[PDB]
């Protein structure tokens, strides 16, 4: 089972605060430490601090400005990081990770994408990408989903609720006018579509939306 | 605090070759170094602990070596799924610190792009918007250029491009080019063309459709 659960995203206004959660499962020991690690887009891993839930003590990276405050709840087995007075410097993916007191991070959470902005949350519009009638094909056909006008990052895109991962890639979002847009591409044997369904699933954590879009031949 | 130097920042190797990543500590830390793999959009994953100790469920082609200040992560015969960023981390002295990471890249055979163009959806049109989407998929090397033509003449406004990182499935790259127009503008034209130029051929790979 997933050992550490973090929400997908948090949107925070400049100067506001947010509390990230990290819900743990699996074996738990008095020697466990929960660590938080920050990763800026396209940059490395930065250690933020640690807490020992069995005692409640927290230590922090002394090389960086202290934005975090760590607490934990033994009853709900959940660790919290309070980030305060955020600026755009604070936009990053924040991971939690568990260490058994022996120095290495055996397991990591999926990370919470925090975006610091004044802009408003916007769910995406999801449009199918099916070839026009003049398109020729070989043994394979290529389909797609256009995920447009969302904020903030991220979105997760899967094909056929996860069962289809070969022949899939999803492009990095481009941002414009305070909105992101991306597409995801899937390639299957031509013989197999449309007889066998192909559907894109588009999760947008910051708006709590999950949308399906079936891809059918153009009429 | 312990500084961990990872150099070079990018390693390029040919499929099936052996590769070695370097991690150097600013002072001696015994064997208290651990290695992580992070693929594009994924979270880090422990590969090797205590410099050389294998982790359950990690392919046996991964191994680690070294002690003191100089540490090595090795992959015996690199394959596509190994494409990732690789980080070292020390636990010898407080606070734990991370190296700045090394990217693995694979030099595979040239491959020409598979080009696909897509007319705007009925659903998008209803909303007053029109986006024509072009995929240039699974090509190598990464350098590539894309050109839009509308009714035979070049179009440059409204075009937004996006490139993937190297693909952990086949070591290729892919790119999307998206021309966004209003419903009105889109309908004042007939022919939309996406043209791909890449070192695999002297002539563009061209894909078009007609609005009607």
């Amino acid at each position: 089972q997933v050992q550490l659960q973090q929400p997908g995203a948090e949107l925070v206004k400049p100067g506001a605060s947010v509390k990230l959660s990290c819900k743990a499962s699996g074996y738990t020991f008095t020697s466990d430490w929960i660590h938080w690690v920050k990763q800026r887009p396209g940059h490395g891993l930065e250690w933020i601090g640690e807490i020992i839930p069995s005692y409640g003590r927290a230590n922090y990276n002394e090389k960086i400005q202290k934005k975090a405050t760590l607490t934990a709840d033994k009853s709900s087995s959940t660790a919290f990081m309070q980030l305060s007075s955020l600026t755009s410097e604070d936009s990053a993916v924040y991971y939690c990770a568990r260490e058994r007191g022996d120095g290495y991070f055996a397991v990591w959470g999926a990370g919470t994408t925090v975006t610091v902005s004044s802009a408003k949350t916007t769910p995406p519009s999801v449009y199918p990408l099916a070839p026009g009638s003049a398109a020729q094909t070989n043994s394979m056909v290529t389909l797609g989903c256009l995920v447009k006008g969302y904020f903030p990052e991220p979105v997760t895109v899967t094909w056929n609720s996860g069962s289809l991962s070969s022949g899939v890639h999803t492009f990095p979002a481009v941002l414009q006018s305070d909105l992101y847009t991306l597409s995801s591409s899937v390639t299957v044997p031509s013989s197999s579509w449309p007889s066998e369904t192909v559907t894109c699933n588009v999760a947008h954590p910051a708006s709590s939306t999950k949308v399906d879009k079936k891809i059918v031949p153009r009429d | 605090d312990i500084l961990l130097t990872q150099s070079p920042a990018i390693l390029s190797v040919s499929p099936g070759e052996r590769v070695s990543f370097s991690c150097r500590a600013s002072q001696s830390i015994g064997t208290d170094i651990h290695w992580y793999q992070q693929r594009t959009n994924g979270s880090p994953r422990l590969l090797i602990k205590y410099a050389s100790e294998s982790i359950s469920g990690i392919p046996s082609r991964f191994s680690g070596s070294g002690s003191g200040t100089d540490f090595t992560l090795s992959i015996n015969s690199v394959e596509s799924e190994d494409i990732a960023n690789y980080y070292c981390q020390q636990s010898n002295r407080w606070p734990f610190t991370f190296g700045s990471g090394t990217k693995l890249e694979i030099k595979r055979a040239d491959a020409a792009p598979t080009v696909s163009i897509f007319p705007p959806s009925s659903e998008q049109l209803t909303s007053g918007g029109a986006s024509v989407v072009c995929f240039l998929n699974n090509f190598y090397p990464k350098d590539i250029n894309v050109k839009w033509k509308i009714d035979g003449s070049e179009r440059q406004n409204g075009v937004l491009n996006s490139w993937t990182d190297q693909d952990s499935k086949d070591s290729t790259y892919s790119m999307s080019s998206t021309l966004t127009l209003t419903k009105d503008e889109y309908e004042r034209h007939n022919s939309y063309t996406c043209e791909a130029t890449h070192k695999t051929s002297t002539s563009p790979i061209v894909k078009s459709f007609n609005r009607n």
